[PDB]
RNA sequence: CAUAUUAUUAUCUUAUUAUUUAUAUAAUAUUUUUUAAUAAAUAUUAUUAAUUUAUAUUUAUUUAUAUCAGAAAUAAUAUGAAUUAAUGCGAAGUUGAA
RNA sequence: CUAGAGUCUAGUAGUAUGAAUACAAUUAUUUAUAAUAUAUAUAUAAAUAAUAAAUGAAAAUGAAAGUAUUCCACCUGAAGAGUACGUUAGCAAUAAUGAAACUCAAAACAAUAGACGGUUACAG
RNA sequence: UUUUAUAUAUAUAUAAUAAGGAAAAGUAUUUAUAAGAAUAUGAUGUUGGUUCAGAUUAAGCGCUAAAUAAGGACAUGACACAUGCGAAUCAUACGUUUAUUAUUGAGAUAAUAAAUAUGUGGUGUAAACGUGAGUAAUUUUAUUAGGAAUUAAUGAACUAUAGAAUAAGCUAAAUACUUAAUAUUAUAUAAAAAUAAUUUAUAUAAUAAAAAGGAUAUAUAUAUAUAUAUUUAUCUAUAGUCAAGCCAAUAAUGGUUUAGGUAGUAGGUUUAUUAAGAGUUAAACCUAGCCAACGAUCCAUAAUCGAUAAUGAAAGUUAGAACGAUCACGUUGACUCUGAAAUAUAGUCAAUA
């Protein structure tokens, strides 16, 4: 009963929702900046550098 | 960086050098030995030669 | 000293199974060399069933490795124990003077 | 208590108001310097004693038992018990670590009034 | 203070001088909410335990008991089980067996009625149901807008599209089985960039891997075939959906009176196996590592969790019955076939009864 506080104060859980489409569309042109976008390493970095 | 599984516990591989504070150490080692010895060897020169100049005199 | 169950193993035994060795006048398919029985036509010529022959697919036999589970040894996890250590309580008291 | 040396040496063993930092009103003494001309009943410091505020169950503390910060060690009713068992070291002695069941509603601390003591004196 | 004046040696001692004065009327939601009592003492204050007041239950028992509605109900011996049920279905897959009518002469063939699931076959029992033994993580649970090996020429069973559905054998016959025919990856060339690789396109190589007919009608012709249509099946391919396998990070009970543990052990390189990484398993060769007083290893205990239940003011604590999610098991252990997925409640072997 307090954990449903966390909700809405709601009991019981819906199986969760699906995504029509899995994958991000091609005219959504944001997710694709990102994606094509320059990647960060460093302190906060996501690759292996260019040497390593 | 997280890999695949490279072994029964290693899963994760060298990314990025963030600071090669390690390899300056080992750099500093190596150069180090030889570096003071030099400076040694001149000055047991430095010492023994003033010997020599107090032992004209 | 006695009972019980998991775990392991330079040990003993081993179902089945997996690979793995070797052997089959061992089989079955096809390929040869061949032997009988049968058909058509003027000596046959081919056909089926069997004889030898060398490629596959298995069977039996074996070589090695592992292997359920059983013993034997060890250890623990328990359960009981004559013999035995300490301490808790209480009954009205008994004895010392710490 | 153990070894080596001729009684000594070398030992085993490890018992029998935590530390630091910032701050915190006086008085009186001293104490050590720094001055100024014995006198400035001289100022700056630390030691000692009584305080204030503050703290505390109080006794009492009173520049710490106060206000705050940081680190460590320790405690969780009495008795069983620093006992048993096991381990750790030790020739051993011992030491360290160290429970559990049972029993109880106790137990303890400071202080108050008392009667008690060969407790002290003193009186009437 | 500042500025200057005299004097003395840019500076020093003295004397004087000072700019800061403004006025005006009118212009709620406040949030969360925590109480103690008895018992010490000759009496007081404090420490300190013990008990009590509250709520609840997977409840049991004592006494008692009316009707109705709803929610639950072997937590213990994953102990053993009498008896009956819980998984069948398809006759439009193949076969059989009759009755009538017609043609043929005991039968044969058609049409129509039936019977046949004790013969050959297809689909279903990997789910659901129950349980909580094992399991402290070597594959378990929970969480992440987590990943790759950058997971298969896998569809399991439906959707939307195209196509194809051939020949023999063995079965008594076939939609049963065999044999055969036809229908993504690796190379090489370039292009880029989300690049020190991937992706794209092209051209080759092999892909190269299948199938099945029944039910009705009709139309031909010569009962025989054949050819269309309607139905229901079958096979391949693209995508969608639903699904799977693997790894990571954080957390997951008590005992160190369990202090050292580990030799496939920790890491590297190859090979086999897998769709796929990895001492996961098997082989080989190297290095000496890895875990550990922030508690390893060992032992005991335990299925785990929630938007579930109980409680509290809350942090939390407890349960894991009921509702739901995950895992494991179906008397015990190992292995094998099928399959995409199983050490299957299957099969073989063994153990127990
Ligand atoms: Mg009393
Ligand atoms: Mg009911
Ligand atoms: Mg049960
Ligand atoms: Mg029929
Ligand atoms: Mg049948
Ligand atoms: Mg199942
Ligand atoms: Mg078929
Ligand atoms: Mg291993
Ligand atoms: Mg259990
Ligand atoms: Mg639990
Ligand atoms: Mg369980
Ligand atoms: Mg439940
Ligand atoms: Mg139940
Ligand atoms: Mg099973
Ligand atoms: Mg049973
Ligand atoms: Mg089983």
């Amino acid at each position: 009963g307090k954990g449903a506080a966390k909700y809405g104060f709601k009991s019981g859980v819906f199986p969760t929702t699906r995504s029509i489409l899995k994958s991000p569309t091609t005219k959504q042109t944001d997710i694709i900046n990102k994606v094509k976008s320059p990647k960060p390493k460093g302190v906060l970095g996501i690759g292996y550098a260019k040497g390593v | 960086e997280a890999t695949r599984p490279l072994s029964k516990r290693k899963f994760f591989a060298i990314a990025e050098i963030i600071r090669n504070k390690g390899q300056q150490f080992a750099l500093y080692e190596s150069e180090a030995q030889l570096s003071v010895a030099k400076e040694e060897a001149q000055k047991a020169k430095e010492f023994l030669d003033k010997r020599s100049v107090r032992e004209n005199k």
